[PDB]
């Protein structure tokens, strides 16, 4: 109903219906209820279709009592060639006892055999945050302050060309800059977090909402994201909503966003957040 | 020839044409190395222009070799026309693998692949384009700029002015969430507000009116009358900074004109370099209501209509299942010759449909066969017929199965009827019954006759004596309680009153 | 469900009653239409059968790409609480078969840059509450009167007249008469 | 789209004629906001008739919502109807004698394995990094590789073959691997037709025969292309009489520039004359581009 | 199908989706009504619930016999 | 309320039209105004009236008497019988009398 | 249409009354972009009553999508219920000589 | 709401995938006027695979009226498939002394 | 249409051009015709409301 494109779900079966095959459809009036979100309903298993039906009555024995259950595959021998050597699916077993005799009735059968990123997003506001300094709105990575030395001083500070403050990077990885700042959408800090880079999601959640993306030449890590919408092994592109900055159900109801990535990815991320072009 | 292909064909003609005619119509008659255009009648006379055998002819510089190569895939190309030249250029784009990169806006790779066909295009890593016919000032960046300009010009022609309130999604079952927080209404242009939870008795042990523990560092507020969960943008007039708070509490102090009371964290979120919100106890703020929304985009009903049209054309196609390979002797003909006094043999024909066997000692095999009408009753169909008589409809149905028709009377002309989830035999039964006809099958031929009290041409008379063994005659009173709905239809019961 | 394609009518409100159909009988494919109930009562009409009463609780927006026509066999009453903004790119033609009674509490600003034409068959009067006016008579009489009763008269009843009401007159910066 | 599109497994596509059909290998998920997505497809049946050009497969029957187009961005390759008895004999005999890759042959057979079916290798002894024959370097084996797609080998394939052959080369010896080079062959045929086949059928048959002849499996890298052999391969089609054949604008044999260059015929022009005097002229380009 | 007797609202365009009922279940007696899809998308509104947004691609003719 | 018409708007009212606006009425016309009224035209304001035209202004009747505010700055007051008072559109202040007497009454200190 | 259209084999057409019925000989392929196409049709039964004038067949029973109209641009001919004995004799003799 | 709301016992919740499923311990009574409140839930089965971090469970299968969202404010812990022999030995010895 | 030229929307056939001729006015005589183009369609005539 949303697009009205009249999608077909299965190959037609116009067998023994007629020689035309271009004027009729050979179907029913009521459609099947669709169960999956995007995939279509599976084709009838076919193992529920009976091609042969066999009625078996026999003198009950102990082996025919314990081993004759519908979970077993029957093999009848010393009979007609089309019966011998085939697995018979037991539809039902009945054990009657009218006198000292035990009688068995077996109903059995034979089943039939076999892009870089999103287009447009709403304009975001990005606020660089530091533990000591006040949070300030920024337009690019050039105007910012480095974040603190987190839990063991994994940060190191270098000097770059256009940055108005020392640049923070992971110890031993100059390329991998690390920053802590707050996203905003119309003044809301619970806004969805678009993906800063395109790649494969390798790990989600953990102690502090760690979304990890393998971009093929480096890793992009995000911390303090709640209500993660992406699963491990999923493919995401630039601007994909990875989750929410803060959950609605008041899970401390306030925090910033932590991001480790190389310089180009972070610069393009800030530019896309401000301009809205992804 | 979407705007992308149109713009690319321009980017090609901008350098592959004669000077001064890159977007002009006369550029379709350009000649390589010459500013003189070839004859206007030649491009229509047919085949390829012979007037210049060796030189490249057309808006896109092509020879007869490229023309033949295009005709190998598009035989409808019979002359050298601007439409035909455009189609040939599109074919060359297809063959040189330029289309896949052009359809996803990879113009660098598209130009690189097109440089192998046209000598004026530079290649990636070589501004000579695997040839040396690249003019001065011709670069990939300049060609990209020209293509962008042409694409913008083409897009501006069909640029609409309506706006879309929804977003496309692949499936009805699939759902998407909002992406934008849109301001709904202005609660107060300027009102006084205060922050609570800072150097006061309000700690994490208190319970908000929401039923949640109070987090002083959270971005929340207490409002006098708004429902809980309402998102309010609070803008501080001092620094023009706005923060969205979630109304959860109801507020304890009432005071006067105090619509909202921010939390400590919400007030801290309003601070800016040189402006501390906590420093001023009372903040003159503006209150607005925001809500999650889908961003309003350009109306795409015109593209959706084209998508629906092409899907409608594509769904009507041969996508049926192939015939099942079943090696067996089951479905054969059963021919029966029977006689009682050897004076004459009566012959009947049936189609085998079932088999039974008792294996242990009673070696018994039972075969079952049915008339050819069983073939008509095998598959449920959906179809429609218009302006066809009963005889014509029966003839088409029988021809679909290789049967013969025996029906002297034509019957009435059916103007409009639909077979809805019915077998061919069932539809034939309904159509014959509604017209007072009945069918019968002998051998291969199906015969349709009138249901009249005098229709049995031959008469056969027997005597109860010396021949028969049993005779039971029964009579019943008609009633609508028993029988089927069709039985009461054949009786007086019918919808006499209908609406036009 | 809508009656027209490009119509987006107001949605049912919370706690209002609708009638729902299910396409192919599926519970997950439902299509609705509001009905007249009590949370949805009937609007007041003079004639419940022929009259049309419509209320919109939000904005109303109509866009017509082609011409628009409106025929009213009776009276048209327009009541606007705010401002009325009329933007016509072409010419404005009004033909009134009766009178024009224009009562404005505020100013009247009339701006053109080519020509102004004011024409009548009878008398034209431009007057203030101060008793000063210009009367261009239907018989050709011209009267320019001020508040205190000094009038310049031209026309026909009298000759070229300048009543000074017993007040002195002047001719400042006079070179020649 | 605001949601992620899914092209299901076994999605059927076809060419304009509708006789060649390909099916997607697996499910394709185009993330929300993207406009294109690529996935591999396999032919419906075995055979060399499925080796189609780029953008030759664009028709699809089942419509998907918002799916605008589909097209093959890679010319389909490695179509094989089977192998002859002599090919199976060679495959059996190589198993008999590959113990310790020592000769040129031995090395090539090993590298063609583990790199795919439809690839090619050329082993040259004592060929240094300069690739100059006159400077032999003892203890050096140079491998030149053409990938499964018929192009010079991608560096990842080079690395894979190097890792495969590392635990098999003599200790102390140096193994060098580089991609092969391709020489483009352009053919011009003038032939007389006996009218036992139509011009289109003759052209198709000749093109098929030449595509078989210039298979890298049927070609020895570095060996000259003999024009008499090409004429015999063309005439083995039958129903025609060859009058003239040009390769690379000459009638002489074409020697390869060096030891590791493979021929790859790209263009062929037909000028077929029958007894009645009808001249059928046609031109076929087989490769997408000169440097492919 | 129309809501009131004397309105002739714009018809659905080609490729637009409608909902069809069948009077007495007869396939030859069908009556339709346009629905909101994407070939027939939603109009832009400030408040989707209360506001009314209507667009006509042809002439609009409203004639009122009374006041 | 908003109304956008991409073509022409035609209004035909057989009865009487009542317009009551509590706010300001803003009319911006990109073309001409042709107002033809069979009855009277009674305009009333109680703050100010402003009539402005970059060109010429003419206030006339069928009697041939008019007040003309010239586009070049001339002012002409003409009666039905052809007596004119003129000011200055690049000429002289002239009281054309058509050979008829002019009367001063209650003349004090002319 | 954007794709090729197929009028299937054995497509039934008739006159205004529907008493005379013809069927198409084969599949009719109208190429993409074209709207009109020609094929041959044969009578439902033998006999001289199926020899009809031009523009006499205009109805088709099965309503196909995108199909607007059908007609015959040639009068139906060579409808016979059996040749004469003399023509058979002459044909036999000419085979002899 | 104007009345007390009850989230019933054994209310099934899950993560985004729906493979890990928890059930509420008891009835949850949200008092009138209150909107968002809490209760303990237990895994569907034993095992360490049900130990999940906070904000990981957000889906509930049965759509209840007026219920908007569910989450977990704690990481699920103490999911175990059986203790060690040594811990059992220590526990036995401690009883004695 | 085969020729594109400039500002050429329509190209009549020979019979169509002959049908435009009137006594004293031969359409074929003038190669280029200044014409007005409109679109027509089969319709039910508008009648009085019943």
């Amino acid at each position: 109903a949303d697009s009205g494109s009249l999608i077909k779900v299965d190959k037609d079966n116009k067998r023994e219906a007629g020689s035309a095959a271009r004027t009729f459809t050979t179907g029913v009036d009521v459609p099947q209820p669709q169960i999956q979100k995007q995939y279509s309903n599976p084709r009838p298993e076919g193992a529920s279709v009976k091609e042969f039906q066999l009625q078996l009555e026999l003198h009950t024995s102990q082996s025919d009592l314990e081993n004759l259950t519908p979970d077993t595959a029957l093999y009848i021998e010393n009979t007609l060639p089309f019966i011998v050597g085939k697995s018979w699916f037991i539809e039902s077993v009945r054990h009657s006892f009218s006198e000292g005799i035990f009688t068995s009735q077996v109903s059995a059968y034979i089943p039939v055999a076999p892009s870089q990123g999103v287009g447009k997003l709403p304009v975001y506001e990005i606020l660089s945050y530091r533990s000591g300094r006040t949070v300030k709105k920024i337009t690019s990575l050039q105007q910012s302050y480095e974040h603190w030395r987190g839990t063991g001083g994994y940060t190191a500070y270098k000097q770059l060309s256009g940055f108005s403050s020392p640049v923070s990077y992971m110890k031993g990885r100059p390329n991998q800059l690390v920053y802590d700042f707050i996203l905003q959408q119309n003044g809301n800090q619970s806004c969805p977090v678009p993906s800063p880079a395109s790649g494969r999601v390798v790990a989600t959640g953990g102690s502090n909402g760690m979304v990890k993306i393998d971009t093929g030449g480096g890793e992009v890590r995000l911390l303090h994201m709640s209500n993660i919408r992406v699963k491990p092994g999923q493919n995401v592109i630039r601007g994909t909503i990875l989750g929410t900055q803060a959950s609605v159900g008041g899970t401390s109801t306030g925090t910033h966003l932590h991001i480790e990535a190389n310089q180009f990815i972070l610069e393009s991320y800030v530019q896309s957040l401000v301009t809205g072009n992804w | 020839f979407t705007p992308k292909i149109r713009a690319f064909l321009d980017t090609i003609a901008s350098k592959e044409t004669a000077p001064g005619t890159a977007l002009n119509i006369e550029g379709y008659r350009s000649v390589s190395g010459s500013s003189t255009l070839f004859d206007e009648s030649e491009m229509v006379a047919g085949g390829f222009p012979r007037s210049q055998g060796s030189k490249n002819i057309g808006r896109y510089q092509f020879t007869v070799i490229d023309y033949n190569h295009a005709r190998s895939k598009y035989p409808n190309i019979n002359n050298y026309s601007p439409q035909n030249q455009d189609l040939l250029a599109y074919f060359k784009l297809q063959h040189r693998n330029v289309l896949p990169y052009l359809l996803r806006d990879d113009l660098d790779n598209a130009i690189d692949k097109a440089s192998y066909e046209w000598a004026s295009f530079p290649g990636i890593g070589k501004p000579q384009g695997q040839f040396n016919q690249v003019q001065s000032g011709t670069t990939i960046a300049s060609l990209k700029s020209y293509y962008e300009t042409r694409l913008a010009y083409y897009r501006s022609l069909e640029a609409g002015s309506d706006f879309q309130a929804s977003a496309p999604k692949d499936t009805t079952n699939n759902q998407y969430a909002g992406k934008e927080y849109k301001t709904i209404r202005t609660l107060s242009n300027s009102t006084t507000a205060s922050f609570y939870g800072y150097n006061d008795g309000f700690d994490s042990s208190d319970l908000t009116a929401n039923g949640e523990r109070f987090n002083p560092e959270g971005i929340t507020a207490a409002h006098e009358s708004l429902p809980f969960g309402t998102l309010v943008k609070v803008t501080w007039a001092v620094n023009n900074k706005s923060v969205v708070v979630r109304i959860n509490d109801r507020g304890a102090f009432v005071r006067l004109g105090r619509q909202i009371d921010l939390s400590y964290g919400a007030a801290k979120a309003l601070s800016s370099p040189g402006n501390d919100a906590i420093a001023a106890g009372l903040l003159t703020v503006k209150l607005e209501v925001v809500e999650l929304r889908t961003p309003i985009g350009e109306n795409l009903k015109e593209s959706a209509k084209n998508q629906i049209a092409e899907n409608l054309e594509k769904i009507k196609k041969n996508q049926k299942e192939l015939a099942t390979p079943e090696i067996s002797a089951k479905g054969t003909q059963i021919t029966l010759e029977v006689s009682i006094d050897r004076s004459a043999i009566a012959v009947f024909s049936f189609l085998h449909t079932g088999t039974k066997h008792n294996a242990i000692i009673s070696d018994t095999t039972t075969f079952t066969g049915q008339s050819v009408n069983w073939v008509l009753n095998r598959r449920v169909k959906n179809t429609r017929y218009t302006g066809v008589t009963l005889k014509g409809l029966a003839a088409t149905i029988t021809r679909q199965y290789g049967l013969d028709l025996d029906m002297s009377e034509e019957g009435e002309m059916i103007e409009n009827i639909s077979q809805v989830s019915q077998t061919d035999w069932q539809f034939l039964e309904k159509m014959t019954a509604i017209q007072g006809f009945g069918m019968r099958t002998v051998g291969k031929v199906l015969q349709i006759y009138k249901i009249t009290v005098n229709a049995k041409k031959l008469n056969y008379t027997i005597s109860v004596v010396d021949n028969v063994k049993s005779l039971i005659v029964t009579d019943q009173a008609q009633t609508d309680a028993t029988g089927s709905s069709q039985k009461i239809e054949h009786y007086g019961g019918r919808m006499t009153t209908v609406v036009d | 469900i809508r009656v027209s394609q490009n119509q987006d009518n107001p949605l049912p409100q919370i706690n209002q009653m609708v009638i729902v159909w299910f396409v192919d009988g599926d519970s997950e494919k439902g299509y609705y239409l509001p009905i007249i109930n009590d949370a949805n009562p009937s609007r007041e009409k003079d004639d419940p059968v022929n009259d049309s009463a419509v209320r919109i609780e939000g904005n109303n927006t109509i866009r017509i790409d082609k011409n628009d026509s409106e025929t009213v066999g009776g009276n048209q009453t327009v009541a606007i609480a705010g401002e009325q903004n009329i933007n016509v790119d072409g010419n404005l033609i009004e033909n009134i078969g009766g009178d024009i009674d224009q009562n404005v509490t505020g100013k009247i600003e009339v701006r053109s840059e080519s020509t102004i034409l004011i024409d009548a068959d009878g008398t034209i009067i431009i007057k203030n509450d101060s008793g000063a006016f210009i009367s261009l008579g239907g018989n050709g009489e011209v009267l320019i009167q001020d508040s205190q009763g000094r009038k310049i008269r031209l026309g026909g009843a009298f000759n070229s007249t300048w009543d000074l009401n017993g007040l002195p007159m002047a001719f400042i910066n006079a070179t020649s008469v | 789209l605001s949601t992620d599109f899914i092209v299901p497994i076994n999605f059927q596509v076809s060419d304009l004629s509708g006789t060649l059909r390909f099916y997607t290998i697996g499910n394709l998920v185009i993330p929300a906001g993207a406009t294109f997505g690529t996935i591999e497809a396999i032919a419906e049946d075995i055979g060399e008739k499925y080796n189609v050009s780029a953008n030759f497969i664009d028709q699809y029957s089942t419509p998907l919502t918002y799916l605008q187009y589909v097209t093959n961005i890679r010319p389909a390759t490695n179509g094989r109807s089977g192998e002859t008895i002599d090919n199976l004999i060679e495959r059996c005999a190589q198993i008999i004698r590959i113990r310790n890759p020592v000769s040129a042959l031995d090395f090539e057979q090993l590298a063609e394995l583990t790199m795919g079916e439809g690839s090619r290798c050329k082993a040259i002894g004592l060929l240094g990094i300069n690739k100059i024959v006159t400077d032999p370097q003892p203890g050096v084996v140079h491998l030149f590789l053409l990938d499964v797609n018929g192009n010079p080998a991608d560096p990842v394939t080079i690395s894979t073959v190097g890792a495969t052959l590392q635990p098999r080369i003599m200790l102390g010896t140096r193994l060098l691997i580089s991609p092969m080079e391709v020489l483009n062959i352009e053919l011009e045929l003038i032939a007389l037709s006996d009218s036992s086949k139509t011009f289109q059928q003759l052209a198709d048959d000749i093109l098929e025969a030449l595509k078989v002849f210039f298979n890298p499996a049927n070609l020895t890298p570095g060996e000259p292309v003999l024009i008499e052999e090409v004429k015999f391969a063309i005439r083995s089609v039958g129903g025609l009489s060859i009058s003239y054949l040009q390769m690379n604008d000459n009638a002489i044999n074409i020697p390869m520039p060096n030891q590791w260059t493979i021929p790859r015929f790209s263009y062929i022009g037909f000028e077929l004359t029958d007894s009645e005097g009808t001249v059928y002229r046609d031109n076929v380009v087989t490769v997408t581009n000169p440097e492919e």
